[PDB]
């Protein structure tokens, strides 16, 4: 069937959220026409990658609502509310970024060997170099700053908001934190992100973080501190 | 320096609990960058990790043995310990304590080891040895030298240690590995080569120690 | 249950280079440590973190680790390098320490004839209504001796115990044999002998009730 501007923009965004790997589902039925009728082109996967790449990295000044640099009102810097109705993310253009706040994860990963270590890590005593915690007792909220996003952080009964210089979105599903994936001659994710946990929400009563605690060892080899890591839990909820 | 020392019973009865203690000395067991582990080695077999414990109490067990072993740590006494429930002959082994890196700062290799303590699982009671002299024969070995010794007969379990003249004699000493007799008792010989010219001027006394039975024996070895 | 695979043994001539492998799935992703263990002694850390040496370990020891195999290399091998070598890793998946089965390194050695000493029973044992002959064999390579007891010239067919040849500290072999007699058996025969054969050559020692 036909879709108006309103319904088609939601599915258009729904496809972007799927390609960014923030969603695992989509409603794109009718979208292909919608791009022929309202945009006069064929919006295959190649087209959508070019829109993601150009919006987040290779900007060209002013962008419109469909991530091109109807839909003749081109904006400036800031954010599109990529909202499919089913899900949404506040994503920022690369024109509003000073440098490249993304890292290239197809490039080789520094070796990190596993080691014995504390199974429980206290939120006030986090010696991991990949995680930095801020406790806001006044606001009853916790902000976890992830410094090495390539090391997974897994949520367990958590209702969090992910904040970054790329996209901002909510996470409510157990498992590894989903991050935006952009393709620019390789795979790119944000260089840092922030997990915001509101302890005033009953849904976070048992919020626990599972991650690899990365540690700089005493040994310096090849002019670098050797890295070791151990699996650990950071309990954040009251009754965790 | 940091030294580890195992302490054990030597002999444990079947279906009983073996308890070992490692005394840490020269430094504190309350080390934030290390934890403390037990490794065993049955006769003729390789090394097997039992478990490791952090000074705070956190334990790490071998999955094959987790259901019948437990470790503790006593920070006041500067020791950690091991318990192995319902033992059988499969638990007869050399037991080692060792220190390994923990928490990422140090390497997780086990750098400092104890001496090992020998545990035999048997229903037999301990038995101290009978010690008899092995007399020289003017020149038991060639002309200038001579061979004398101590027969350490019919003890259980392993080991015995033998020294000569309270340790003043170390050159030319050869303590032989024990023989296991069909009775289950052990026996060994310690022999020492001395100059023949000394057989009438130097007293030779061997010192036999059998820790499992708390037996200490001295035997003078005179020329017959 | 992560599995480490070591060869059972490896031989080397003095001065040559020995290599001992430790196989494991993606072992290059783990930190491999090596322990040397000599007969009757606690293991000793010789290489840690694939290729680092603790203080006091000679430069001839060196390590590498990548893919599915880690390798201990000992250059300019000396007799004193003869020992068992164990590889070891921490398995992050199973949260456990894993040791390889160990590799017996032997260093090629010249043939060596045994030293044999034979002791008669002591007066004190004889006074305790017992009698033991003791045959001590030492300093022989390879570790295979035939031991034969003789009463006068006739072969003994009872009351004998003999150890398996075990490696001394100098990597030659030692072994003991014991003949149990009654004091009357000891005094009834004119002499007893211990016959030791090693690589076709026999040594004989004799004692007498005298
Ligand atoms: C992201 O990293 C990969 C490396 O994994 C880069 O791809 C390499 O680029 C160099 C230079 O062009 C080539 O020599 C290699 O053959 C490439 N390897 C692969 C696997 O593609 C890629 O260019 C990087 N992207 C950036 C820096 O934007
Ligand atoms: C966090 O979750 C990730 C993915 O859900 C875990 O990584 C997986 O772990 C399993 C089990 O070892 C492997 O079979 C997968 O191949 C892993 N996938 C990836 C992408 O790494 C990770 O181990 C979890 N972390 C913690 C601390 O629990």
């Amino acid at each position: 069937i036909i879709l108006t501007l309103s319904q088609g923009l939601k599915k258009y965004y729904g496809k972007i959220l799927r390609l960014l790997q923030l969603t695992l589902e989509e409603d794109t039925e009718g979208l292909l026409e919608w791009c022929k009728r309202n945009l006069g082109l064929d919006c295959d996967d190649t087209f959508f990658q070019k829109r993601i790449e150009e919006f987040f990295i290779t900007g060209e000044g002013h962008f419109n609502e469909v991530l091109q640099f109807p839909f003749k009102s081109y904006f400036a810097k800031g954010f599109l509310s990529i909202d499919s109705g089913y899900y949404s993310a506040k994503c920022y253009s690369g024109t509003s970024n000073s440098g490249l706040q993304l890292i290239n994860i197809t490039r080789h990963s520094t070796r990190i060997v596993d080691t014995p270590g504390p199974k429980i890590t206290n939120l006030k005593t986090i010696n991991c170099i990949n995680l930095k915690a801020s406790i806001f007792k006044e606001h009853r909220e916790v902000e976890i700053n992830v410094l090495l996003p390539q090391v997974a952080v897994n949520l367990s009964n958590c209702h969090v908001v992910i904040k970054s210089h790329v996209c901002d979105y909510s996470l409510d599903i157990d498992g590894a934190v989903r991050l935006p994936h952009i393709y620019h001659e390789g795979v790119f994710i944000p260089g840092t992100y922030k997990i915001v946990i509101d302890k005033k929400n009953k849904l976070n009563d048992r919020c626990t973080l599972f991650t690899d605690c990365v540690i700089k060892g005493r040994e310096v080899r090849k002019g670098q501190s050797v890295l070791r890591q151990y699996k650990t839990e950071i309990r954040i909820g009251k009754a965790s | 320096q940091l030294q580890l020392q195992e302490s054990g019973p030597g002999l444990e009865k079947p279906s009983e609990t073996l308890s070992l203690t490692c005394i840490v000395s020269g430094g504190s067991i309350s080390s934030s960058d290390y934890f403390w582990g037990w490794i065993r080695q049955p006769p003729g077999k390789g090394l097997e990790w039992i478990g490791s414990i952090y000074y705070s109490g956190s334990t790490y067990y071998n999955p094959s043995l987790k259901s019948r072993v437990t470790t503790s740590v006593d920070t006041s006494k500067n020791q950690f310990s091991l318990k192995v429930m319902s033992v059988t002959a499969a638990d007869t082994a050399m037991y080692y304590c060792a220190r390994g890196g923990y928490g990422g700062y140090e390497s997780d290799a086990y750098d400092i080891w104890g001496q090992g303590t020998m545990v035999t699982v048997s229903s037999a009671s301990t038995k101290g040895p009978s010690v008899f002299p092995l007399a020289p024969s003017s020149k038991s070995t060639s002309g200038g030298t001579a061979a004398l010794g101590c027969l350490v007969k019919d003890y259980f379990p392993e080991p015995v240690t033998v020294s000569w003249n309270s340790g003043a004699l170390t050159s030319g000493v050869h303590t032989f590995p024990a023989v296991l007799q069909s009775s289950g008792l052990y026996s060994l010989s310690s022999v020492v080569t001395v100059p023949s010219s000394s057989l009438g001027t130097q007293t030779y006394i061997c010192n036999v120690n059998h820790k499992p039975s708390n037996t200490k024996v001295d035997k003078k070895v005179e020329p017959k | 249950s992560y599995v480490l695979t070591q060869p059972p043994s490896v031989s080397v001539a003095p001065g040559q280079t020995a290599k001992i492998t430790c196989g494991g799935n993606n072992i290059g992703g783990k930190s491999v440590h090596w322990y040397q263990q000599k007969p009757g002694q606690a293991p000793v850390l010789v290489v840690y973190d694939d290729s680092d040496r603790p203080s006091g370990i000679p430069e001839r020891f060196s390590g590498s680790n990548s893919g599915n195999t880690a390798t201990l290399t000992i250059s300019r091998v000396e007799a004193g390098d003869e020992a068992g070598y164990f590889c070891q890793v921490w398995d992050g998946s199973g949260d456990q320490v894993v040791f390889g089965g160990g590799t017996k390194l032997t260093v090629l050695q010249p043939k060596a004839a045994p030293s044999v000493t034979l002791f008669p029973p002591s007066s004190e044992e004889l006074q305790a209504n017992k009698a033991t002959l003791v045959c001590l064999i030492s300093d022989f390579y390879p570790g295979a001796v035939t031991v034969a007891w003789k009463a006068d010239s006739s072969p003994v067919k009872a009351g004998v115990e003999t150890t398996t040849p075990s490696k001394q500290s100098n990597n030659k072999y030692a072994a003991s044999s014991y003949l149990s007699l009654t004091p009357e058996q000891w005094k009834s025969h004119r002499s007893y002998s211990c016959q030791v054969t090693h690589e076709g050559s026999t040594v004989e020692k004799t004692v007498a009730p005298t």
